[PDB]
């Protein structure tokens, strides 16, 4: 036949890193002075990650044994508290935090009445996560790109306390091995193995994605390249999510 | 891994780290619900016949919560694929038809709590909230719906928009995070067959098999959503399921009390 | 004294029948290109009917026993998920579905955010609806006819798969005797015996109705028709509620 | 008529077939509560009245749910004829009249509930989730609020705004949906009189009537709802109904045991 | 440091005394007139005390004995019918009354939708009020300056049904006695024993405020003195809260 | 001062009458849960501390539960004081950060219940709706979180951002307005001392100590949030609270039995 429609094809995703957000101040204010430009040229869903709270919480539920459905709905807290900070400070442009019931069925008259919405980026998976893992696979990167691609948004810009991905942790023990990648595709990314700034759940969904064909990573810590990144000028990392274009 | 390791892998390396993820799986393991069941009421083939199909088993989950902890979810059915047709012939997307299957499995919780209100046995949202009832020896039983939560955020299948993960699934995590002791899938047919019997004159009946041996037989998608298959094999704490016939009379109670009926699947 | 004020004079309510979306992509994208053009020209608060899936329910809730308040829920809930869906289809014109509480409260805020919005037609009644049939008596048509009389709303259209009232089913087992009704009163209809298009109890909040003067019950399946019945012109069934006008 | 005839017509004919009507008709009649009470406190005939009126039916229905299941739903009284008239003042329509004196009932069930919590008996929605505590004999009571959802929905009376439907006929219809045994409504008034007591020197008490013994005399709207009459008239599970006087001490305890203190109004 | 920053700067508040709306329609019209001419002009958050209908469901409560805590949310209920009247009445312009949540949350969005939209003054205290008093101190006036403090909102207007605060009750025993007061600090008040129209614990709230410097309590059965109030015109009695200009 | 005198002024006068306000002090005094302890649970020093202060106070809560009628709220801790930072450091008043806190108690209080579910016991929003939890052995205890509702509401300090009324402050209110019987906070030293025994060498214990005492003393902010001294003193209900510590095994259950293990502060 052919791919589902898209609902909302001329809406732009944004996911921000948890742990941009745990760098305060400094990293927010500029955050928030350039959404503030944005709002006129874009309709914006702003989806906040957990950020080391999520961590701290896992640390606790890990050491008191609980099973990794208990610490999804504990991680998805932080992130609601994130987009809660986020949209606060954008108040007075009219923006507000949004729940996920209300994005999940009334995110067209929301950005109806307004120019941006904030919610939360983790999924509803909460006690049904799946296991395996007892770190929750389906978190932020996740489930803000299965919001986009099910909206059949026009792209998803996942904002990131560095230049993109690398060939390993830019902060890690083996940092000075680590090579800057400017384009992969998510099937290279799932059949490599270490550490990556993204959800390695994120490559999952991307397999069976239906509209998205790009996702870029880019540095929020540098002023202008979310701009950049929401009119497809490359300044980060594109992942190629394996949907082809007519 | 002492615990310390875990705190400082939590706190500086990326959660896809190999070494976090292998440091965060030698945590304890606690069971939330140890003594609980987990019981799947087909919809399409045990609520959606009727009083004939219905009124034994609302005896039998009487009876049987006696002397058992019982969580009882209700799968969809006709209605659900009705809408997944309208749905799908209009270009919807998977997401979009999963928050339509979930009222469907709604309604069927509450005519099935319904008939079991004046036994004491609640309708529920789900597990979440059984401590209470699951104590008291008067109720002892809760009733909820099957379909899990992801509604929009519903990963979509390869192929197709029916949502994959379903009622099956979304009891049998249930019965996996709340590392409840069995998991029954109460059915229309006696077990597991080499082929449908219902379309296929002489299948033969298959009491016990694995989740490779299913799948080596071309039978991954048979009596179970077959994500549940995969699911059962990453699982934790529920490492085999029983699918059991709902129509024939006593069937659940026997479960309940460890005879074989049925086809019991093993993750290995 | 005087008859209660009109809370929404500008209001334009569609009930939307649940047989009518029960056909498919054939009946619902004719009709959804002809609510995108109306979204321009009207203030319109679409409600949509149950339909078949709650003849299903009916069954299997009578099969079991249960009672005529306990089938209300049931059916109510199919009206529901004919909204989501009708909805989902009109998102990317800023169209979403909102909930009861949502509709009696919130309506004013949410037109004024938005072109039009869809709820479910189904009254909330429930547990609560009247004895005596063992098939619930307040239905889509009901619900629709109560809120838009409440709000003094400027009309209510009602969307058929028929071209109106017949003197006998259309499609039933007397469809040879039937006549078309091109106009009627509401208290015509109520002495009348055997099947209508509308609910009998919709006849009934007629007889205590207090701004709504007509109701025309036209063919959704003929592209047109809607417009045409929301401009006033004669096209389908005109139902004279009783309501005299100043 | 057979199930099979049934289904034929509920897919092929309007919902408004008499054919379709009369098949349903003859369906089974589930009762889901039916060893409960429902029991209406007045607003403005007890609650209003404070503590000489509500201490000792909090004393009553403590000492009653020890033998008998209870479902007690609670008036709105002076607050929400205050609410009515401004309201009706500005010329708002009946469904939002109904709006407000909800909030009054309201107010009224977390009163009398907060008197009965050390009892352990809750405040609920409604009858809809009073399964467990209906099991529990250190409960088998619940309190709830008797005015009907039916909200901006509300049917209009014929004249004026005031809703028609208010808390009498709320808890009548929980009792009627609910198949419940019996339904006493809770007044200041001894039961039925040929005319009202508090402003008439000889009116003569009735002890047993008929709906229709009562419009002929001129009774239709006198001590209930008169809207209740008629679905009471229409009722297929509560048949008749009990006016007692909570203001003398024991008689809810009395009616209970069964005992005919005040009006039995029948519905033939 | 500094003071927090201003969430809805363009923001005006207004609450509306419960004994105002108790006069029914005699008061409620003229002042749903003059609101109706103000929407074009300001951005409002308008809030509905409780009145009557709170004294007298104190009078049952404290009958029955029950504690402060009972009494808060049974008064905060009045409050909101209240402003569920006062929205109907605006509901064709495109107002509609939200709740505490909403407030709390998504103000900033319900304003780009419309221009103005009702909430209750009381504050969600509850059974978590402070004892002390049998009467729940944080009441309607209390509440509204809580809200517009925090939401560093342009000002708060109190409207009363007297011209202002008086040295006494003017409609009281020692009514003879009242002199009126153009003017005055929230600190002169506090000392000052002897009824007010406006909570003791509103002058508690003001020596902790942050931004909003002064409140002006006006007779709303006076039509026009809303409209003047709103844009700094002194017709009623300014009470200065001690926060110190720039 | 009758209640017809009550009344009439509670109609002719402002709420802020000092007439009113007497009248309605000598009002009757309902305690509506009288014989159930509140107990708090710290966040930073219990329950952010893990299985070895989690653990032996799930087994405390579970024997003390079969002679005692438990409210357990849970505190915060370390990643609300993370998010009062971020918030603070942004300009954010008092009533942002307040809502942020009690995102971190909810986590809490959701840990603590899934580690309790087994044994009956549900996480509930607060006290309101204990009443049924309450009335059973099988339960007789909840968890809920500590954190008032005040939201956006919060009154400031008189300097900072940083909500005064907290977890403290929240529990000990429930107690108050619900009448309890008993208020304890479960922290991680012994109890009040005359310096933070954490950063002091040489502190001494006090095992008893008025409002008053604490203020002359310099110590209104020490282990108690300083607001909860003030309305501990303004109390109609809870005269005096019991501070002692949850990583002591059975100080929790010793506590209960009346043993003065720990400080008590008293209202005067
Ligand atoms: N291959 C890699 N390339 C780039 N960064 C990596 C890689 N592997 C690990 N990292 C680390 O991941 C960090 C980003 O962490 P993470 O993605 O958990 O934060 P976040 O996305 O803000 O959190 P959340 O998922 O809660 O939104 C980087 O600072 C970097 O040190
Ligand atoms: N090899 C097989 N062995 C047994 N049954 C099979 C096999 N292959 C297909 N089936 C069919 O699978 C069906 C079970 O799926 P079904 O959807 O009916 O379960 P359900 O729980 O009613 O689903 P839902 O609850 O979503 O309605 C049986 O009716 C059976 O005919
Ligand atoms: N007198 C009549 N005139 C016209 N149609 C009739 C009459 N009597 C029965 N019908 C039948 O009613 C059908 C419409 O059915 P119905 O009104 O139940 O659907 P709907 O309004 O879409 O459902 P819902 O009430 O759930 O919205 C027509 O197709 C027609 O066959
Ligand atoms: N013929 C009659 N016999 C007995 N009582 C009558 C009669 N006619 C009128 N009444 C009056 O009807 C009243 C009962 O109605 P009332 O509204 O007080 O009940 P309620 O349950 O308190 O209502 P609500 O709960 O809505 O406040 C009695 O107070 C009584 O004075
Ligand atoms: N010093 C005073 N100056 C002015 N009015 C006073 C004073 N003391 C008492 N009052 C009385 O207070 C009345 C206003 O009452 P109140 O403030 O309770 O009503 P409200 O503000 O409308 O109620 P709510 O607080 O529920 O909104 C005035 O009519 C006046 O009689
Ligand atoms: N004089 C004192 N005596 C005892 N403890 C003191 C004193 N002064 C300060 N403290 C400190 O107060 C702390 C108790 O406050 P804390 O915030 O830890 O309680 P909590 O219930 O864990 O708070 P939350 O639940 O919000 O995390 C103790 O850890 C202790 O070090
Ligand atoms: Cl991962
Ligand atoms: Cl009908
Ligand atoms: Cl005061
Ligand atoms: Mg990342
Ligand atoms: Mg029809
Ligand atoms: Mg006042």
């Amino acid at each position: 036949g052919k791919r589902p429609i898209r609902l909302l094809p001329w809406l732009q995703v944004v996911k921000i890193g948890g742990r941009v957000m745990d760098r305060g101040a400094d990293a927010i204010l500029p955050l928030v002075e350039e959404l503030r430009k944005l709002l006129p040229e874009h309709r914006l869903l702003i989806l906040t990650g957990a950020g080391v709270r999520a961590r701290h919480v896992f640390s606790v539920g890990l050491d008191l044994g609980l099973p990794v459905g208990s610490l999804a709905p504990l991680a998805a807290s932080e992130a609601g508290q994130n987009g809660h900070i986020l949209a606060a400070m954008l108040a007075s442009e009219g923006v507000s935090y949004v729940e996920h019931p209300t994005v999940a069925d009334q995110l067209a008259i929301h950005l109806s009445a307004t120019r941006a919405v904030v919610g939360s980026a983790f999924p509803p998976y909460h006690h049904h996560e799946f296991p395996g893992s007892r770190i929750p696979p389906h978190r932020a990167d996740t489930g803000a790109f299965l919001l986009a691609d099910a909206f059949g948004a026009a792209g998803l810009t996942i904002v990131e306390n560095v230049d993109g991905i690398y060939t390993a942790d830019p902060n890690g023990p083996d940092r000075g091995q680590a090579r800057f990648l400017p384009e992969t595709s998510a099937t290279d990314l799932a059949k490599s193995e270490g550490p990556l700034p993204v959800d390695r759940a994120l490559l999952d969904v991307m397999a069976t994605a239906r509209h998205i064909e790009r996702v870029q990573v880019v540095n929020g810590l540098v002023p202008g390249r979310l701009t950049a990144a929401l009119r497809g000028e490359h300044v980060g990392t594109l992942i190629r999510t394996g949907v082809r274009p007519a | 891994n002492s615990t310390a390791e875990l705190e400082e892998l939590l706190m500086q390396r990326s959660l896809t780290d190999p070494q976090l993820q292998a440091a965060a799986a030698a945590a304890a393991d606690f069971r939330i619900l140890p003594d609980a069941t987990v019981i799947k009421i087909g919809g399409q083939s045990v609520i959606d016949r009727g009083r004939a199909a219905v009124y034994p088993l609302v005896d039998e989950i009487v009876a049987a919560r006696k002397n058992h902890k019982l969580l009882i979810g209700t799968g969809a059915g006709t209605r659900a694929r009705h809408l997944y047709s309208i749905a799908a012939g209009l270009g919807l997307p998977a997401g979009v038809l999963a928050q339509l299957g979930s009222s469907v499995a709604d309604q069927n919780a509450a005519m099935l709590g319904q008939l079991l209100a004046k036994h004491g046995i609640p309708v529920v949202g789900g597990a979440g909230h059984s401590a209470v009832p699951l104590s008291l020896a008067e109720v002892n039983a809760v009733v909820f719906s099957g379909m899990p939560p992801y509604k929009l955020w519903m990963r979509p299948a390869a192929e197709g928009v029916i949502p994959p993960y379903r009622t099956d699934a979304g009891c049998f995590l249930l019965a996996e995070q709340f590392g409840c002791k069995q998991m029954i899938f109460v059915k229309d047919e006696d077990g597991l067959y080499t082929a449908n019997p219902k379309t296929s004159k002489d299948a033969t009946f298959i009491p016990r098999i694995s989740v490779d041996e299913m799948k080596a037989k071309g039978l991954h998608d048979s009596i179970l959503e077959f994500p549940v298959l995969d699911l059962l094999q990453s699982a934790q704490h529920v490492r085999e399921v029983q699918v059991v016939n709902g129509l024939v009379p006593g069937n659940l109670t026997r479960a309940l009390a460890g005879e074989h009926v049925g086809t019991i699947i093993t993750a290995s």
